[PDB]
């Protein structure tokens, strides 16, 4: 629920009616297929709030 | 507010329940169907006199 934006260097996700940038995490996006047919695909690292928590 | 047309179509699909992956994975098919429908509209209005 939102749209991928970019301020030139980093990529953020915000709603479609108000600029509220936030880190693209796993709970903000859903996985559907591989990136070989989507026209306009760009490489970007997604965050997962499970790897830093599993450090202990 | 400027916006790419594929993203506009993704929003339209979200407005009826369909997700964005259905459009982004079948964009060429939807574009071809839209072009064919727009082309058929002309001959449908031309041939039919009523
Ligand atoms: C884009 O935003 C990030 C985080 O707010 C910041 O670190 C970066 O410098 C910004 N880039 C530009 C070109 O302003
Ligand atoms: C970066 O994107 C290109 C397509 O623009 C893709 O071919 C490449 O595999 C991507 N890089 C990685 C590490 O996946």
């Amino acid at each position: 629920e939102g749209v991928f934006v970019s301020n030139g260097t980093h990529w953020f996700v915000t709603q479609r009616n108000f600029y509220e940038p936030q880190i693209i995490t796993t709970d903000n996006t859903f996985v559907s297929g591989n990136c070989d047919v989507v026209i306009g695909i760009v490489n970007n690292t997604v965050y997962d709030p499970l790897q830093p928590e599993l450090d202990s | 507010l400027q916006i790419p047309f594929p993203m506009q179509m993704a929003y339209r699909f979200n407005g009826i329940g369909v997700t964005q992956n259905v459009l982004y994975e079948n964009q060429k098919l939807i574009a071809n169907q839209f072009n064919s429908a727009i082309g058929k509209i002309q001959d449908s209005l031309s041939s039919t006199p009523s």
